[PDB]
């Protein structure tokens, strides 16, 4: 992964020792919404509001 | 001394200028690779919506010319109700080509007349362009490709696969097979947040808003009786004015209970109906509608006899309830009969603690049907809302209409070939009538250059190919099809990839079009008054 380093001497580190890691139903369940999310705004093409 | 010629030209071209900035806002929407536009009012109302009718709405123009153009589409949405952006192209691009012919010297009532002339020879040419379909029940695998030329269009084609069989299945369940007609009223649709879209399912029967809320009641109730109860359960007072008098706290339960007897006096005679018709046999179950409140004593009481309760629940579907149960509404419990109950499958309840729904789903003549919408956002309630309705109302014409007609630019293309060469051969009209249909005939190649546009591919690639196919089939003696396929880039067979329009939407599109832009060129001054 990436280290966050400020330690040891140089280089990386397994992310499994710090028993660090992402759920897949978090990182799955994002990629729809990530997709989604930049569907929209590119879209898009033209927008019209009001002053406020 | 004052004699002008200068009134020749006047604000009819601003008429026109302010068509052409129209134009090119529901130029790049228009189609399945079209745009989804977004409007804010700023007091936190945001729809997005692909449709230019429901977007002309919550707009307000101050060019009386684009007020006619969104008044010409009431008309197309309550009968048609598609193609109202189709409708609008043809009206502005039509207004660019005869913008060419007004410079000239061309008089605008030969450029009017001359689309009268060519919209009733159109008429003619369009008889023999559609095709007559069968209204035999057999049709549902070919009304599957028919029904996706309006879902592809408002979505961005990954639901169009979950809400084919939605939409087939909620129109031919609740029709039987005659001339007759079909009503979309009876379809209802409800909404709930915090779920993903493409969890749309279809429902059978109505879905109701308040759910009982119980550790103990049945999940899965299958072959249950539906029950119409009309009196209230919940507290009731003596039928004279009277009060309250007590010493201690532990005679109050006294006086409290004799006016509670009336409620437990009804519920005897409830429960024993379950026992009497098959209380013992297995798969059966007993559901009280009750549409209005539940006191909390009787909570525990039906939890044990595995009883489903319900409380609050709307007038407007009530009616519904009585024709898909069947069970007729009882207002009082002595004059319950056995015969009042009705008929049902298994009736699962969903747990969720925000609301419960109750399944009336899996009856044997429901003569109804429930589209489920649900979505996590906002605009993902507006935009399928848009495709359900605009989809039913499409095929609404498909089954009342026998006659079918290719989509996909395939008319268009047609018939502006047609009336091309037939203008030649005839010439019974007038010489200057040619500026009129040469203006209408490239008027109608908009659509197919638009669609393919908003892809990327070149349109002037696209537009040789179909013609010298067309020169190709004519030649060989034989009938082809052809039309644009949007994402290959070449030609297509409209039959082979399914896409089709209804007979009644084309035909009043072109008809509704061709009066509504002929009126705008007939304007002489644009005059101020009134205020």
């Amino acid at each position: 992964g990436v280290d966050i380093d400020g330690e040891s001497d140089e280089g990386v580190k397994d992310i499994r020792e710090e028993n660090i890691y992402d759920m897949l139903a978090t990182k799955k369940f994002a990629i729809n919404v990530a997709t989604e999310a930049a569907t929209t705004v590119l879209s898009i093409d033209q927008i019209i509001m009001a002053k406020k | 001394p004052k004699a002008e010629s200068l009134r020749r030209d006047a604000a009819l071209k601003v008429n026109v200028t302010s068509a052409e900035g129209l134009q090119s806002v529901l130029e790049t929407n228009l189609g399945p690779k079209g745009t989804l536009k977004m409007l804010v009012d700023g007091a936190g109302n945001i729809k997005l919506t692909k449709d230019g009718k429901v977007l002309l709405t919550e707009m307000q123009i101050q060019s009386p010319t684009a007020v006619l153009i969104a008044r010409a589409a009431a008309a197309q949405d309550e009968i048609t109700g598609d193609g109202t952006t189709t409708v609008v192209c043809l009206v502005g691009e039509l207004l660019r080509q005869a913008h060419r012919f007004i410079q000239e010297g061309v008089h605008p009532r030969i450029i009017t007349d001359g689309f009268e002339i060519a919209r009733k020879e159109s008429m003619k040419f369009l008889d023999e362009f559609k095709i007559s379909k069968t209204n035999l029940s057999n049709d549902r695998e070919f009304l599957l490709q028919v029904a996706r030329s309006s879902l592809l269009t408002k979505v961005d084609a990954d639901l169009t696969e979950v809400l084919t069989p939605i939409v087939t299945d909620a129109v031919l369940s609740v029709y039987d097979a005659q001339a007759d007609n079909l009503d979309l009223h009876m379809v209802e649709i409800m909404q709930m947040q915090h779920l993903s879209p493409k969890d749309t399912t279809f429902i059978k029967g109505l879905v109701l808003d308040h759910g009982g809320r119980h550790p103990d009641m049945p999940t899965r109730v299958k072959n249950a009786y539906v029950l119409i109860l009309n009196v209230s359960l919940e507290y009731e007072k003596t039928e004279v004015n009277s009060g309250f008098f007590y010493s201690s706290a532990d005679q109050r339960d006294k006086l409290a209970a004799s006016e509670r007897k009336f409620v437990d006096a009804k519920l005897k005679k409830i429960i024993d109906l379950k026992n009497e018709v098959c209380g013992m046999d297995p798969d059966k179950g007993f559901v009280i509608i009750n549409q209005k409140g539940i006191d909390p004593m009787s909570l525990d009481v039906f939890a044990k006899h595995n009883i489903l309760a319900l409380r609050r629940a709307k007038r407007r579907n009530m009616e519904r309830l009585q024709l898909v149960t069947g069970g007729e509404a009882q207002n009082s419990v002595e004059d319950l009969s056995p015969q009042i109950l009705g008929f049902s499958g298994l009736v699962y309840q969903e747990t969720i603690g925000e609301e419960k729904f109750t399944y009336v789903t899996e009856n044997t003549d429901p003569k109804s049907c429930t589209i489920l919408i649900k979505g996590s956002t906002h605009y993902a309630l507006a935009q399928t809302k848009d495709a359900v309705r605009d989809g039913l109302r499409a095929v609404a014409n498909v089954l009342k209409d026998k006659n079918i007609i290719p989509g996909a630019g395939a008319f268009y293309i047609a018939l502006s070939r047609y009336l091309r060469s037939a203008n030649m051969n005839k010439l019974g009209a007038k010489g200057k009538t040619k500026t009129g249909i040469e203006a209408f005939a490239e008027a109608l190649l908009v659509i197919p250059k638009t669609l393919v546009k908003n892809s990327g591919f070149d349109p002037l690639d696209v537009l040789a190919m179909v013609e010298d196919e067309l020169d190709d089939a004519q030649d060989s003696d034989e009938t082809r099809y052809v039309g644009v396929d949007l994402n290959i880039g070449d030609s297509c067979d409209p039959t082979i990839e399914g896409i089709w329009d209804s007979y009644r939407v084309l035909r009043n599109a072109i008809t509704g079009a061709t009066g509504i832009a002929s009126n705008l060129l007939l304007c002489d001054e644009l005059l101020r008054a009134g205020r």
